[PDB]
């Protein structure tokens, strides 16, 4: 009923390893330089071709981000585990669990934000001063939606793409009937 | 009496007590050493306005006595006054050289002015203008 | 480069002025010091770089450089680098600076 | 050096306004060492009065 | 947050710059607190008003104020939100009103008179330069 | 405390080769030799600080990067070097640098 699909800006999933790792040994084994040891207790790496980000804690409890695809994140975690075993430490692939998916899209028409905020005043929340976008948190399912004037709808909260599109057609009629002009 | 109190006696009572200083050298030993941070505040010449009243979400009108009298205002004029590092260091031995502004003419308040004063509007009216302002000559 | 040439003359005069005291406390003659001197000149004319007055892991002719910096930043693929006080050996030509910039983009 | 001088303005403006409206000659502290009939309301029954 | 909510619901709209100049609350925790007060009062249950304070600070008669109200409502009606909190273009409504008159209130003065950017003033001047058509009443 | 990175240059290579020839000659003490190299690191530091003035700039594309501690794995492929007059075309350039502010 939307007539358009939203696009995803990031996929953030949690892939553990279940294996203790040593970040400074990784640093000495590394091929890299942008890090402050006195800045974070988990190492960050973005590999080249998928541009995906890993946050590796000392026990291999890691949350993937920077990914646009679930299988891309899975092969990224596989590449990371391959890197760790090439270093010489165990890293077995473990559960690929998504905790958040980031998406953004446009609908390209003027909108009645005051009407939206006043009428939808259960979850809608808008101020024009500090931000040009509304804050909306529908609870079934618990998905947070943000509403630009220009139709930039940045989407987050869903743990799966089908639910984030389910949010998109959940919000499409109430967006469409609250247009300006 | 009022004119005397406005022309003089006010600048006098300000200038008799203008100075207020917290010049901080160290107020203990060290601090290594430190320098004499002259935090000084002093008042200079003062200023007085015409009677002048704002309201909420409003302009600040030039008042007039009949309009004040109808709207229960208080025929008052504002007062606002000027306000005034470059130091001298002492370590223990020797001494006697242990000696701010950043703005100008800050507001201090408004006083009720008296009718027909020097600074009232009505001390300069012609009869015709006085009739135009709608109060009795 | 006359600027590069005079830079290497300054550094070679600085090192030969520095080593005088050290090899005199070592107690060795000036003849061995001149031997180190003309070994230095034959090595620099052997390199012949500049016109002189005389997978996913770690894997000469390659062009080498060293310097210091001020600040480095990126715009998501494109790292911009500030450089100062350094020397580059570029394609068998050696050049120095007190300031430089690297304008490169990582793909 | 700015925010407190405005409440300062409120204090002196409030004090003068209170003293002249009431007639007690002292600040808003229940009239110590003060006099009462100092600021009566103008009598306007007759020009002579 | 409580002061701004009460003062706003008394229909006395005050600028966030003035609130921050009176009390600096780093503009962020202030915003989060405003949202939670909004939510609390929501559970327990005006841009046009800004102009007279600024023309009060500039000292102009009633007719530029009325012109400012008319131009603000008309430019609000059509298009060009144009500015990320369009209090700026609300101000340049007064700027084009005083260019419609002939009183020297130059933008170089106005920028520090209102603690506002002169480049934003000129951008509003341009976006109203191409949109002169229906903004003047008589 | 100053870094000993000044040996990767041609001058550093020639100096280390000559001092290795003298160590093979067996005429220079080892601790004396490290003190000697430290003195070169100092004097080369101030003479590169003050005995150079001009500006040359290289423009290219990176292919080596990452996130570790400050030993910059930077390689620029297919870059261009010009000075102040002379324009130099480059196929591959290595860049490694480390901290420039004095770390206490």
């Amino acid at each position: 009923t939307s007539g358009i699909v939203p696009t995803l800006q990031n996929i953030v999933a949690t892939v553990t390893l279940g294996c203790r790792l040593d970040l400074k040994t990784v640093a000495l084994h590394a091929r890299n330089a942008e890090y402050n040891p006195k800045r974070f207790a988990a190492v960050i790496m973005r590999i080249r071709e998928p541009k995906t980000t890993a946050l590796i804690f000392a026990s291999g409890k890691m949350v993937v981000t920077g990914a646009k695809s679930e299988d891309d994140s899975k092969l990224a975690s596989r590449k990371y585990a391959r890197i760790i075993q090439k270093i010489g430490f165990a890293a077995k692939f473990t559960d690929f669990k998504i905790q958040n998916i980031v998406g953004s899209c446009d609908v390209k028409f003027p909108i009645r934000l005051e009407g939206l905020a006043f009428s939808h005043g259960t979850f809608s929340s808008y101020e024009p001063e500090l931000f040009p976008g509304l804050i909306y948190r529908m609870v079934k399912p618990k998905i947070v939606l943000l509403i630009f004037v220009s139709g930039k709808i940045v989407l987050t909260g869903a743990k799966q793409r089908e639910e984030i599109y389910q949010a998109f057609e959940a919000i499409y009629p109430v967006l469409s009937e609250f247009r300006k002009m | 009496s009022f004119n005397q109190f406005v022309d003089y006696t006010l600048q006098d009572i300000i200038c008799e007590d203008s100075t207020l200083i917290l010049e901080q050298l160290a107020q203990h030993t060290t601090e290594s050493d430190n320098i004499s941070r002259k935090y000084e505040i002093s008042f200079g010449k003062i200023y007085v306005t015409k009677p002048m009243v704002n309201e909420s979400d409003g302009v600040t009108h030039a008042l007039y006595p009949q309009e004040a009298r109808l709207r229960n205002l208080t025929y008052s004029s504002g007062l606002f006054v000027d306000v005034k590092t470059y130091e001298a260091i002492d370590v223990p031995g020797r001494e006697l050289k242990y000696e701010d502004s950043e703005s100008g003419k800050v507001f201090i308040g408004r006083l009720p002015i008296m009718l027909r004063s020097k600074n009232c509007y009505l001390s300069e009216a012609t009869e015709s203008d006085l009739y135009k302002l709608k109060e009795c000559p | 480069n006359a600027e590069a040439s005079r830079v290497y003359e300054i550094i070679v005069e600085s090192v030969v002025n520095e080593v005088r005291e050290d090899f005199e406390n070592a107690g060795i003659d000036e003849q061995t010091l001149q031997d180190l001197k003309n070994i230095w000149q034959k090595k620099l004319t052997e390199t012949k770089v500049t016109t002189f007055s005389w997978d996913y892991l770690i894997s000469p002719d390659e062009n080498l450089m060293l310097c210091l910096y001020d600040k480095v930043t990126r715009t998501k693929a494109r790292w911009k680098c500030s450089l100062k006080d350094g020397v580059v050996t570029i394609n068998r030509n050696d050049y120095t600076f007190q300031k430089a910039q690297v304008e490169a983009e990582w793909v | 050096f700015n925010m407190k001088l405005a409440i300062n303005a409120k204090t002196i403006t409030s004090g003068l306004k209170y003293a002249l409206a009431t007639g007690n000659w002292g600040e808003q502290k229940k009239a110590m060492s003060s006099r009462a009939g100092v600021s009566q309301v103008l009598n306007r029954y007759t020009y002579s009065s | 947050a409580s002061i701004l909510i009460g003062c706003r619901r008394a229909e006395v709209a005050r600028t966030f710059k003035e609130i921050q100049s009176l009390i600096h609350v780093k503009t962020k925790e202030f915003g989060k607190t405003l949202n939670i007060m909004k939510n609390i009062l929501r559970g327990k249950s005006q841009n046009l008003t800004y102009i007279p304070r600024f023309c009060s600070h500039l000292g102009l008669p009633m007719q530029v104020t009325t012109s400012a109200e008319y131009t603000a409502k008309k430019c609000k009606e059509i298009k060009e939100i144009a500015g990320k909190s369009p209090i700026t273009i609300a101000v340049v409504s007064i700027y084009l009103n005083i260019l419609l008159f002939q009183i020297p209130i130059t933008a170089a003065k106005v920028g520090q008179t209102l603690q506002v950017t002169e480049g934003t003033i000129k951008s509003g001047y341009k976006i109203l330069y191409e949109h002169r058509d229906k903004l003047v009443d008589p | 405390g100053y870094y000993e990175l000044y040996r990767r240059s041609t001058i550093g290579n020639s100096l280390v080769d000559a001092l290795d020839t003298l160590i093979s000659d067996g005429r220079i003490e080892a601790s004396l030799a490290m003190r000697v190299l430290e003195t070169f690191d100092k004097v080369v530091a101030e003479t590169l600080k003050d005995n150079t003035q001009s500006k040359l700039t290289v423009k290219g594309n990176l292919d080596t990067y990452g996130f570790c501690d400050d030993v910059w794995t930077f390689i620029v492929k297919n870059c261009q070097v010009t000075v102040e007059q002379s324009v130099i075309s480059v196929d591959k350039l290595r860049i490694v640098a480390c901290n420039s502010k004095k770390s206490e």
